[PDB]
């Protein structure tokens, strides 16, 4: 139950991330004590062609 | 598992020779020796150019750099599904086992391996170069 | 299509028939421009009472070598 | 016919038709109004 | 490029030309044997001297070539 | 007048240039017949040259020492000496057509951005939507001013990605 | 020698180790991710700096970084 | 094993390849990257390097003076400086054949010599030099000064003479002494020389060290200065019939502000220059008492910076913390110094061609062209360096924690807007300037020159009218006889200035037309694009979306690999690298415009430029093809003349430029594989394998390749244009 709801839209707060200040869909949130449990999928790929990434609880905000 | 020992009296694959082999570095600095076991005689491509025939059983080869040995290892593992291993040989006769270092390939996790050069932070948490300035030499903020 | 276009240009927008009677003085030409934005200056006086762009592909000499004497054949 | 119209709606075909239309309009304007320098 | 440059200079210097009374006058006057042995000769007698026709072609039927001559430099 | 220039209707170099152009055209025409295609084309070019020179002189253009027309870009001088047709009116005309194109393109992007595959609409142009937006773009300045006044023209800083500085 | 560093954003996908052409990286046990593995660089003296590991990393930003340092016979990939 | 060279880098000394020598040569002055370097040691090394640089400069000046005094014709040039060409130095070359020997033997010398184009003859003649003895004494004096500076550099490194780090950071004291002493006192001393030597020597009176204590600069002898009757020093100036170097028509004034130029030398009055240096000397000395050092009075620059923040918060924190980020960063100071010096160098070029200060300088067309081109190219290189050091400051010395909310942090906060607007301005200027040029070219090609777009530069002509030019007919400010600005200067400097600006035979505010408008827009495009590349590289130096941690890799690194789509030329060094090409292109456009306008002016046909500068074909044919005929004819199959050296230099520059294209197009990998094959060939060759290399042969690095290609490009560019400009201007006149 920790973290954002699955399927919701969040804004990335990681400064070095390609999707900084961008909206992405929440895929899954790990229930353990991992550093980056939130899984976010994006519509636009980065320079490496990846569309998903892992972020911490404080690195994503419900937007 | 125990570290293997190089057998200098090991047959080499059937090759007619080429101009991309060893140079003076092998006689003055170091060279590399790769050994593997083949289930049958098969034609493979030499990393230095050309086609050689690996014999049934033990096979030994010499290369000038470690990249050639690992390229041959990748070719033998992905195509013929073999398990090769190589060493670094010095002119004095010293032999140093290189890969797989712990007997298990590095792509799969193995117990007993101690992590090295691991930063318990992310890239964005690196300090600015001004805090690293006037050090012993040119140092990047990731080195601290 | 390209060859057919070359033959069509030599048959409708050229001076091949006039060049046949004087190949040593008339300059071969097989391209004419439309009188727009002052580009009509490109239609130079190639000879034979014709105005156009002097071509250098050598189609006139090739057609003369093949025995072509009229625009109907082209 | 639907697939053909979709093919005609692609970027190169649309760009070709649009540029041909724009170029034709400018050429016809310069033809009926030769040498326009000032308004 | 060096091949076509050599062909153009050699043909215009020792082959192509008009025929007069007891003598043949070439386009460049036979200056290849005396000026093609230096880079300065190729730059002055072949590139600088022969480019006059394309730079002063404006206002004539060959002006388009001059335009392309500038466009190609772009 | 302005900048020491003289009107083209009184410049001697202007008339001299017109005579030079007509002279070279007539010289080229002297080698043809009187009822042939090159003769008719050369006569048409001569008439076009005469009409162009008369129209440029009638427009009130200013000619320099070279006899060529000179344009006035300053709005004050252009509006004070009747030269607004050179650089002022064409300026606003270009601004209208350029803003027209930009507004139509922006409207198309905003319209297709809310679909399932906007990239597909970007490579395969939706002709009916593009035609409708192209026709509706005639009121682009009024619509743009209204969008700017309502605050919907720009995007917030928090919704735009930036580098880590 | 070049400097190869691993960061905590690593997901343990082992793609960087498989892409290394000189056996510089390896996998060690870890507890900070679902894969329970972490990349490591215990043989940086053999690194040439090809940056294939960075090309194979899927995290944003990268979890493995290669900083070109001092040059030697091994780092320059010289067979002579 | 470990080599001794380089001693400052242990990592480079352990490199067994040829890259060690190249990197040791290119990282010798990067003291911040040396092993075991501290801040105090850094400042001390820079101090010693500064002294060595001054020693080199003074030795170079003494060398020029010595060669002009020995192998020159200064004693004959002062007698007839209109029809006698200056001599740089003699030529001693065993490769010269007989025709080259009589070809270079000119200017009245007894052997082959070089005709100087630096203008030191006019400068030395104006300041007072008349004989070879004076140049010899000046050369010996400058050599002694150079030796003293070199000894000072060596002495400030030994113990009991090394300055502490606190002494190097005394910004208030340094600024006060530089404004009052280095600037004000030096200008006052120069005024003393002009009043005591230059002015009396221009009036036929010899004043040297043997009689300057018994010769009065003015007949009233310091009485008007102490009594406040300073206007007595402006009474009886040089008339319009004064002959330079003689007493015919000479006056008695020493401080005037007549304005304009001398009727014979076509240069600024010596009394006006003396008065100028006196006024700026007083101003600089007064400005040298602004900062607080040790007497309570004065300012603290930190207080002025901290008390300069707008109340509404438009600039955020304002300039808080800017004193520490500037005083503790040498790259910030170097960037500011280079930006100001580059702008001043450009100012020198413009003012020197428009207002010639040295006697008989305007008649020397080759000297004017060479000086303008030289200073503009130097200014462009210095400007590129200023921006490069700004990028180095952002990477190595910028601290976001200390510069929090100030203007410096706010610049990076909206760097995308700055780069985007620079891109828009450059795009607009390029599209329109190129479009107008191609339109004019098509109109000229189709035989309709009256159809080309010729926009009159009414704004610049309006400014020219404001300065007094009545050609355009605006009739306002100095152009109107009934204005307050005009009537307030009719008794001090407006007569001479108006007479000089209304003369169309000089370079003082030349007449401009549509061609000048178009080329000015081309110059604007060049400036904006070079600024865009440099500014974008400085702002993206700390990182971007493609490389979020670019600051962790330093200022110069090859790339980040082919991953993430490819990262070639991503560092700030590469941005400066691409900007050097744009700088060369911009300076090429400005020098092309200057040379063509002045060539048509000197030839007496300005209509040629006015009618051919509106289209690019006129630039290529009437300026480049037409003016290079004498240049390429320096040596031909029929013989050679004195202009053959410029033809050889022309081809030399073309070859260097083309050689640079090799390092610019082909990259490392191909060359490394080729070198490996060469290594095998040498190792397998008998009678040659007995000789082995000490450093392993490797191809040049990516960064080194870029630097080498750019160096060849710039050298070929400079040499080619210098040879063409000097040959065309000297052969035509
Ligand atoms: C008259 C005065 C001059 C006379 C010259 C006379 C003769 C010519 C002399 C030398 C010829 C060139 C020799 C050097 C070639 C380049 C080699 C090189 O190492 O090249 C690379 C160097 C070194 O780069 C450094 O390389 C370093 C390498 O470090 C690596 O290695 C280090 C040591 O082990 C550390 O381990 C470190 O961790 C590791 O990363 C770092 O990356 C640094 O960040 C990086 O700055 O870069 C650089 O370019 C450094 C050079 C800066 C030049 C800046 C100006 C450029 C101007 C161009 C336009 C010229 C126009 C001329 C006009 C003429 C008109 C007539
Ligand atoms: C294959 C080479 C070739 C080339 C390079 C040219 C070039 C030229 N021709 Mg020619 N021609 C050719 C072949 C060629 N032709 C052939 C094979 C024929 C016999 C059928 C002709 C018959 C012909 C005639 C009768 C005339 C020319 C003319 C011209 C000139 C005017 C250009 C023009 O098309 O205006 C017109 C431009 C347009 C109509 C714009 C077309 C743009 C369309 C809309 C793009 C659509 C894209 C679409 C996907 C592709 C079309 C597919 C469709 C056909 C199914 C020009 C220099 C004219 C001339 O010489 O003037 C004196 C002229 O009257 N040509
Ligand atoms: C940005 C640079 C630029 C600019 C400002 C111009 C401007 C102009 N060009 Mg030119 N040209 C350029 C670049 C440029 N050109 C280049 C690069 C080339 C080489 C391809 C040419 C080649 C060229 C030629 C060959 C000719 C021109 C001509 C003209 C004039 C035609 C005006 C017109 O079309 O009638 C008016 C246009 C309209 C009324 C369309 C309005 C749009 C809609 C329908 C109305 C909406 C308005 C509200 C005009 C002053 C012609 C001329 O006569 O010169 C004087 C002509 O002969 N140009
Ligand atoms: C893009 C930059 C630009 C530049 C460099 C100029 C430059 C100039 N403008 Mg101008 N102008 C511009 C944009 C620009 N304008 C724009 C965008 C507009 C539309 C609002 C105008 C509208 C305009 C007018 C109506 C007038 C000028 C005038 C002038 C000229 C003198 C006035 C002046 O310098 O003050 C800057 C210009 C202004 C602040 C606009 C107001 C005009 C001021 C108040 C001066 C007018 C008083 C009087 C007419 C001065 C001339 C006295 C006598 C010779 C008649 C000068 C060369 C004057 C002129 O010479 O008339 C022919 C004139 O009356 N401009
Ligand atoms: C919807 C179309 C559109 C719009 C509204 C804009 C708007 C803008 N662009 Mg841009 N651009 C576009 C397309 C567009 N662009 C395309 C296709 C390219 C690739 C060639 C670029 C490349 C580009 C660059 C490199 C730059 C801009 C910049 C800018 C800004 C400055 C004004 C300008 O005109 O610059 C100039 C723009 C161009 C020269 C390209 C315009 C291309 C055409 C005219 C647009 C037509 C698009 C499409 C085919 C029409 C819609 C079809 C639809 C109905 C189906 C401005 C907000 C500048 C900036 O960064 O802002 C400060 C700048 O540096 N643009
Ligand atoms: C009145 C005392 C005084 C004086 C005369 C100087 C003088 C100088 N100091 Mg120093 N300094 C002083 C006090 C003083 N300092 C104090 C008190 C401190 C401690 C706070 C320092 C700390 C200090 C440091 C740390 C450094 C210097 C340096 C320098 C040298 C600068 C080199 C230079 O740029 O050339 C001279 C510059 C000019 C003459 C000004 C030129 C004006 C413009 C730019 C040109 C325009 C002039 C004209 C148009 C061109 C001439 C035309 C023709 C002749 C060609 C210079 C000789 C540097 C050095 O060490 O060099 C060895 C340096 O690193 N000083
Ligand atoms: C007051 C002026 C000044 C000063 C003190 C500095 C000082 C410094 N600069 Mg800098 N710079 C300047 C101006 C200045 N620069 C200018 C004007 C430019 C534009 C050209 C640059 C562009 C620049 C860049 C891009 C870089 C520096 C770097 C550096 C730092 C160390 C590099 C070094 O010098 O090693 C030694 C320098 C060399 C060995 C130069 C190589 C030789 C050059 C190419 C001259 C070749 C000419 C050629 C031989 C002519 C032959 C022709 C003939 C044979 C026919 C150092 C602190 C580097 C740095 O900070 O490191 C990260 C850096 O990368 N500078
Ligand atoms: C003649 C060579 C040339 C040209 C034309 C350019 C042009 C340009 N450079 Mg560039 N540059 C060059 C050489 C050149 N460079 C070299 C040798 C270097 C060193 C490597 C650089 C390095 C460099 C850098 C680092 C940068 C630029 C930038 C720019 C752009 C500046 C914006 C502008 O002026 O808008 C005007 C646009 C043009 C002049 C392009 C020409 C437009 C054409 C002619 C019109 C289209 C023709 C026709 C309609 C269609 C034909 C297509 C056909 C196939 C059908 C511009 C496109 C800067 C930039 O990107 O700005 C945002 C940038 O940062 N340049
Ligand atoms: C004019 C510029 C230029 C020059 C001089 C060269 C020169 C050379 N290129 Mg090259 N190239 C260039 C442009 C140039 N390239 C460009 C722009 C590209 C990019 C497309 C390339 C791409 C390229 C490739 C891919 C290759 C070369 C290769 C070579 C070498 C061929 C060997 C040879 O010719 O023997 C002799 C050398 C010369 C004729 C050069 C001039 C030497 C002069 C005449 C001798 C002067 C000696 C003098 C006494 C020195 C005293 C100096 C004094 C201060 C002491 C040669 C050194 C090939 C190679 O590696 O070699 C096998 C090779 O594979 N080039
Ligand atoms: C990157 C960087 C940087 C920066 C740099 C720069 C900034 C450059 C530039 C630039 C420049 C180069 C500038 C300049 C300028 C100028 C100005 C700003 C001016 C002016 C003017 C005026 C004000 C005038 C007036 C007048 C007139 C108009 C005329 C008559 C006289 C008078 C006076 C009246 C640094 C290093 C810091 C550091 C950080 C980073
Ligand atoms: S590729 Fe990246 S995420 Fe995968 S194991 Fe290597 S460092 Fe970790
Ligand atoms: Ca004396």
């Amino acid at each position: 139950e920790v973290g954002p709801k699955r399927g919701s839209l969040v804004k990335i707060l990681r400064p070095e991330s390609y999707w900084f200040n961008q909206v992405g869909k929440v895929v899954s949130v790990d229930q353990s004590g991992v550093r980056y449990p939130v899984v976010v999928r994006f519509e636009n790929q980065n320079y490496a062609g990846v569309t998903t990434n892992n972020y911490a609880l404080d690195e994503v905000v419900a937007a | 598992w125990t570290v293997p020992t190089l057998n200098p009296d090991t047959p080499s694959p059937i090759f007619g020779g080429s101009t991309g082999g060893l140079l003076r570095k092998a006689q003055t600095e170091e060279f590399y020796v790769i050994t593997w076991e083949a289930k049958k005689e098969q034609i493979f491509e030499m990393p230095t150019g050309g086609a050689a025939i690996m014999r049934q059983g033990p096979n030994l080869l010499k290369f000038g750099k470690k990249e050639q040995c690992l390229a041959l290892t990748t070719q033998l593992r992905n195509k013929f599904k073999l398990t090769p291993c190589f060493y670094r040989v010095f002119p004095d006769g010293k032999v140093q086992y290189l890969h797989p270092a712990d007997g298990v390939y590095p792509e799969k996790v193995n117990a007993g391996r101690v992590g090295a050069n691991q930063n318990m932070r992310r890239i964005g948490q690196n300090v600015n170069p001004i805090k690293v300035k006037f050090s012993g030499r040119m140092m990047s903020p990731a080195e601290i | 299509i390209w060859l057919s276009g070359m033959y069509f240009h030599g048959a409708r927008f050229s001076n091949y028939e006039a060049w046949l009677s004087d190949p040593t003085h008339i300059k071969p030409s097989a391209q004419v421009v439309w009188p727009i934005v002052g580009q009509e200056i490109l239609n130079g006086d190639v000879g034979g009472g014709f105005q156009g762009i002097q071509i250098t592909s050598g189609f006139f000499q090739l057609w003369r070598a093949s025995g072509i004497t009229s625009e109907l054949q082209l | 016919m639907k697939d053909f119209t979709t093919y005609l709606s692609t970027a190169p075909v649309i760009a070709t038709i649009w540029f041909t239309f724009t170029a034709g309009l400018l050429i016809e304007i310069n033809r009926y109004f030769p040498d326009p320098l000032v308004f | 490029s060096i091949v076509i440059f050599h062909f153009s200079w050699k043909m215009q210097s020792d082959v192509w030309g008009t025929v007069t009374a007891s003598g043949v006058s070439h386009i460049t006057g036979g200056n290849f044997a005396q000026s093609a042995n230096t880079i300065n000769g190729w730059l002055r007698d072949f590139l600088w001297a022969q480019s006059s026709q394309v730079i002063q072609s404006y206002g004539s039927a060959l002006s388009a070539y001059g335009l392309i001559f500038l466009g190609a430099h772009f | 007048d302005i900048a020491g220039l003289t009107p083209c209707s009184e410049s001697k170099a202007y008339a001299k240039l017109e005579k030079k152009e007509l002279k070279t055209l007539e010289k080229r025409l002297k080698q043809y017949e009187a009822d042939s295609a090159p003769a008719v084309a050369l006569k048409a070019t001569m008439e076009r040259t005469k009409a162009r020179f008369a129209n440029y002189a009638k427009a009130g253009l200013l000619c320099g020492n070279d006899g060529l027309p000179h344009l006035i870009a300053d709005p004050g001088l252009a509006l004070k000496y009747g030269h607004a047709g050179e650089v002022f009116i064409p300026t606003f005309g270009f601004l209208y057509v350029a803003g027209y194109i930009g507004y139509v393109g922006r409207q198309y992007l905003i319209a297709v951005k809310g679909e399932a595959k906007p990239t597909d609409k970007e490579i395969i142009i939706d002709v009916p939507l593009a035609t409708k937006l192209a026709w509706q773009g005639a009121g682009w300045p009024l619509a743009a001013v209204q969008e700017l006044q309502r605050g919907t023209l720009l995007e917030k800083e928090e919704n735009i990605t930036v580098s880590p500085r | 020698a070049h400097i190869v560093k691993i960061y905590d954003t690593c997901i343990g996908c082992t793609q960087c180790v498989r892409a290394c052409p000189l056996d510089v990286l390896e996998m060690v046990p870890w507890d900070g991710c679902k894969a329970s593995q972490m990349a490591s660089a215990p043989r940086t003296e053999d690194c040439v700096g090809c940056k294939r590991c960075e090309t194979a990393c899927p995290t944003d930003f990268l979890s493995v970084r290669v900083y070109l340092g001092s040059e030697s016979t091994r780092s320059m990939g010289l067979s002579y | 094993a470990t080599k001794l060279f380089p001693k400052f880098s242990q990592g480079l000394a352990q490199d067994p390849t040829t890259r060690r020598i190249w990197y040791g040569l290119a990282m010798a002055h990067d003291f911040e990257s040396h092993d075991g370097m501290t801040e105090e040691n850094l400042y001390q090394k820079i101090f010693a390097s500064h002294f060595g640089q001054l020693s080199i400069i003074f030795l170079w000046t003494s060398g020029n003076l010595f060669h002009v005094a020995w192998q020159g014709n200064f004693e004959q040039w002062v007698t007839d400086p209109v029809h006698i060409r200056p001599i740089a130095h003699a030529i001693w070359d065993p490769h010269f054949g007989q025709p080259a020997v009589e070809a270079f033997t000119r200017g009245g010398a007894s052997g082959p010599v070089n005709i100087s184009t630096s203008g030191v003859y006019q400068w030395w003649y104006t300041i007072g030099m008349r004989t070879n003895q004076d140049l010899y004494v000046g050369s010996v004096f400058l050599a002694l000064v150079s030796a003293i500076f070199l000894f000072a550099g060596w002495l400030h490194l030994q113990p009991n003479f090394q300055p502490s780090l606190s002494w190097f950071k005394d910004a208030e004291s340094r600024l006060n002494h530089h404004l009052s002493g280095l600037f004000g006192v030096s200008s006052l001393a120069w005024t003393g020389h002009l009043v005591h030597v230059a002015i009396p020597e221009s009036r036929g009176q010899h004043v040297g060290w043997d009689n300057f204590l018994s010769v009065l600069p003015h007949p009233q002898g310091l009485t008007p200065f102490f009594t406040g009757n300073w206007a007595a020093y402006a009474q009886s100036p040089d008339t319009a019939s004064h002959v330079f170097g003689t007493a015919q028509g000479s006056g008695q004034a020493i401080l005037t502000f007549l304005g304009g130029f001398h009727p014979q030398t076509q240069s600024l009055w010596l009394t006006d220059m003396a008065h100028h240096h006196l006024a700026i000397a007083v101003i600089f000395i007064v400005a040298g008492h602004m900062y607080r050092t040790n007497f309570g009075i004065g300012h603290r620059m930190q207080a002025i910076l901290e008390a300069h923040t707008p109340p509404s918060g438009s600039l955020g924190a304002g300039h808080k913390g800017l004193f520490d980020t500037v005083n503790n960063s040498l790259h910030f100071q170097l960037g500011l110094a280079l930006a100001s010096v580059g702008t001043i160098t450009s100012l020198v070029a413009q003012h020197m061609y428009s207002l010639p200060p040295y006697a008989f300088q305007a008649i020397d067309f080759t000297t004017q062209a060479a000086l303008y081109t030289h200073h503009q190219y130097i200014a462009g290189f210095i400007m590129c360096g200023a921006f490069a050091h700004g990028a180095i400051f952002f990477i190595r010395d910028y601290d976001p924690e200390q510069n929090k909310g100030n203007v410096l942090a706010r610049m990076l906060d909206h760097k995308e807007a700055l780069i985007s607007h620079l891109s828009w301005v450059s795009l607009f200027l390029g599209f329109h300037t190129l479009g107008l040029y191609v339109h004019n070219d098509v109109m000229q090609a189709f035989g309709t020159p009256e159809k080309q777009i010729l926009i009159e530069p009414v704004f610049a002509q309006w400014i020219q009218a404001a300065h007094g030019k009545a050609l355009y007919g605006f009739d306002f400010l100095l152009s109107s006889k009934t204005s307050a600005a005009f009537a307030n200067g009719q008794s001090l400097w407006l007569p001479g200035w108006l007479d000089a600006i209304n003369n169309n035979q000089n370079s003082l505010f030349l007449t401009i037309g549509p061609g000048d408008f178009l080329v000015h827009h081309a110059i604007a495009l060049g400036l904006h694009t070079t600024t865009l590349i440099l500014v974008k590289g400085a702002l993206d130096a700390r990182g971007s979306k493609l490389m979020p941690d670019k600051k962790d890799f330093g200022y110069s690194f090859p790339c980040d690999g082919p991953g993430r789509g490819g990262t070639c030329d991503i560092s700030a060094y590469d941005a400066f690298y691409l900007a050097v090409f744009w700088m060369l292109n911009t300076i090429g456009w400005v020098t092309f415009y200057w040379h063509w306008k002045h060539l048509t002016l000197w030839q007496g046909n300005v209509a040629q430029f006015d009618e051919s500068s509106t289209y690019l074909m006129g630039w290529l044919r009437d300026y480049l093809w037409l003016n290079s005929s004498q240049l390429i004819n320096g040596y031909n199959p029929f013989g050679m003349n004195s202009l053959s050296v410029w033809a050889w230099t022309f081809l030399f520059g073309h070859l260097i430029y083309a050689t640079g294209f090799m390092f610019l197009i082909s990259w490392r990998g191909y060359w490394q594989e080729l070198i490996e094959t060469l290594v095998w060939a040498h190792e397998k060759t008998p009678l040659a394998n007995l000789v082995y290399w000490k450093d392993k042969p490797v191809a040049l690095s990516i960064v080194q390749a870029r630097l080498v290609g750019l160096a060849h490009f710039s050298v070929g560019y400079i040499f080619t244009y210098a040879a063409f400009l000097i040959a065309s201007t000297s052969g035509r006149f």
